């Protein structure tokens, strides 16, 4: 009876959130005034890194001044590629140092590695769907220039901001009281992880190999100690690094800024109500699921949370 | 109730301290990245210490060398340049205006005006060309 | 209007401005800078945006409609130019910022 009640209020809360997403556009998530930072593709990768760090961002649309076209987004992945190229080609330090953003495609070719957008006026639910299935944590908001008839970046919408927008407007999240363990939305199987002595380069390899935002760092006995995020790669490359390539992840983590907000953990008995509370109060990108004693059992990311909201169990 | 925590060993101060206690040599060598996010001072357009006709002269020379065209100004609007720049509409329109801040201090205001046979980046890129041309000719 | 690449004589020939001075008010000198385009206002407009995303204070800074589509600049840093324009998107306002190198 009490578990049947918990279950119906959850459905009630989910159906309400869903209706909110179907009733709002991506444009509605936009602040009334905001900044869009765009980088000309002839800018040095080196300098574009400083731009991102100065302005507390991790992504920026790219603009080709020769063709008057947008040319995709700069993300941590691009910097992974540069690191991987350099590690494999340590002789090419000069090329890497003078690498321009439009030279990024040649780096990709040398490595042999292979973008969703949405019209702002479209339903926010639809923006959530497209972002999920593009396997990206971001979606550029693109419209058409009324004069030139050209594709224009209006903004970049992130999973975090969407979930925060939901959380802020919809206090019904409080009634999502089913433990996440009973919801079958945590990834438990085939956790890609490493240890403190694992070379950072191999962890970076794991990032692109698994197509994941972070690698959990455990000890011999499976206790979660820390995490390596793709975001950390920016810090790693900052100021040009060469001796600090074959470094261990533990060593590389000392580059982390003192205002690093930390890694979030939870257990299977935590509720999405609490999870949304945290998203609402702080920029949290995932919750690593541990057991009673702090051993890693799994992870609950923003994409998992959003997938549940849209699709269910 | 809530078992949502921040992992203490994930925090820089504890991670460092554990690495130092483990004896790691890189613990003392590696310092945390301190990104000095310095607030940039923003201004509309560019300022100039030269005088009106001199400044207006400089601007037109830049415009001409950059391949732009402009209207013939009347007496009432001498310090206004209604220009057109080659770069589906083909020609970008700009309105440049000279303002006075002080007797020796002037501001060159640039305004996007449209297209002739929305995104500000074509406009921003062109003003970039213009600003750079003006800096050389000084 | 008719468009041409001929620089107005007033800026190339001293005779033209001389005639104006001599032939018997405000139009002989450039107009004063409008209060809206003052850099103290532009940056408190920047500080209120930063105050909302880092501290959460008050409401977001609506720009004055006067400044829309006007070029914003800053000092050249690391051979990189940083220009911006505050533009309209529906009922929202986008400060479109561009970083370009000096080549
Ligand atoms: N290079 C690429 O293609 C990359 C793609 N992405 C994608 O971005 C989207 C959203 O990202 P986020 O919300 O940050 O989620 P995420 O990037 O952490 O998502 C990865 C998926 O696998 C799970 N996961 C996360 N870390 C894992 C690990 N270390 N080992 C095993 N499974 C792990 C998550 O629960 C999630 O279902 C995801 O679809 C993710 O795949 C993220 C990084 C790189």
């Amino acid at each position: 009876d009490s578990q049947e009640k918990v279950s119906i209020e959850q459905q009630l809360a989910v159906e309400s959130i869903r209706k909110f997403l179907n009733s709002k556009t991506s444009y509605d998530v936009l602040p009334v005034s905001y900044r869009l930072i765009v980088l000309d593709t002839s800018l040095l990768v080196k300098k574009s890194l400083n731009v991102l760090l100065q302005n507390s961002i991790v992504s920026a649309p790219l603009w080709d001044s020769k063709t008057s076209r947008f040319a995709g987004l700069l993300t941590t992945t691009d910097f992974i590629n540069v690191i991987q190229y350099y590690f494999s080609n340590p002789d090419k330090f000069e090329l890497v140092d003078k690498l321009q953003l439009d030279g990024l495609k040649d780096i990709e070719r040398a490595l042999g590695v292979d973008t969703a957008s949405i019209h702002p006026s479209r339903p926010l639910f639809e923006a959530c769907l497209k972002m999920l299935e593009s396997r990206s944590g971001r979606i550029p908001l693109i419209d058409q220039d009324e004069e030139t008839h050209r594709e224009i970046v209006v903004s970049v919408l992130t999973q975090y901001r969407i979930l925060k927008f939901v959380a802020l407007n919809c206090r019904e999240t409080h009634f999502l009281k089913i433990p996440i363990g009973d919801l079958n939305i945590i990834t438990q199987d085939n956790m890609k992880s490493c240890q403190m002595t694992t070379p950072v380069i191999d962890v970076i390899q794991m990032l692109t190999q698994g197509r994941v935002s972070s690698v959990p760092i455990i000890d011999e006995n499976g206790y979660l100690i820390n995490v390596y995020e793709a975001y950390d790669v920016l810090g790693l490359i900052k100021g040009g690094i060469y001796n600090d390539l074959s470094l261990s992840v533990g060593e590389a983590l000392m580059r982390r800024s003192d205002d690093f907000e930390g890694v979030y953990t939870c257990t299977k008995n935590d509720k999405l109500s609490t999870i949304m509370d945290n998203i609402r109060k702080a920029r949290v990108h995932r919750f690593f699921v541990v057991d009673d004693v702090g051993r890693l059992v799994g992870v609950l990311t923003l994409s998992d949370i959003l997938k549940y909201i849209l699709l269910g169990s | 109730d809530s078992t949502v925590s921040i992992l203490p060993t994930s925090l820089p101060q504890i991670h460092r301290a554990n690495m130092l206690a483990q004896g790691s040599p890189a613990a003392s060598k590696i310092s945390p990245l301190v990104t000095k996010k310095s607030k940039t001072r923003w201004h509309f357009g560019i300022r100039s210490r030269s005088y009106p006709l001199d400044v207006m002269g400089e601007i037109y020379i830049a415009l001409k060398n950059l391949g732009a065209e402009w209207a013939k100004p009347s007496e009432e609007d001498l310090w206004t340049i209604k220009l057109r720049w080659k770069y589906i509409p083909d020609l970008m329109k700009m309105v440049i205006q000279l303002f006075q801040i002080e007797t020796n201090n002037y501001l060159v205001d640039f305004k996007f005006d449209g297209w002739e046979s929305f995104s500000a980046y074509p406009f921003l890129h062109l003003t970039t060309k213009l600003i750079m041309e003006l800096a050389v000719n000084s | 209007m008719e468009y041409t690449t001929d620089i107005p004589a007033v800026f190339t020939d001293p005779s033209v401005m001389e005639r104006y001075y001599y032939t018997l008010t405000s139009w002989l000198t450039p107009p004063q800078l409008p209060p809206q385009l003052e850099n103290v206002i532009l940056n408190k407009y920047y500080a209120t945006q930063d105050q909302f995303n880092e501290n959460n204070s008050g409401a977001l800074p609506i720009p004055n409609h006067v400044v829309l589509n006007h070029l914003v600049t800053s000092s050249i840093k690391h051979n990189t130019l940083c220009v911006a324009s505050i533009v309209r998107y529906k009922q929202k306002y986008v400060t479109q910022i561009l970083y370009t190198p000096i080549e």
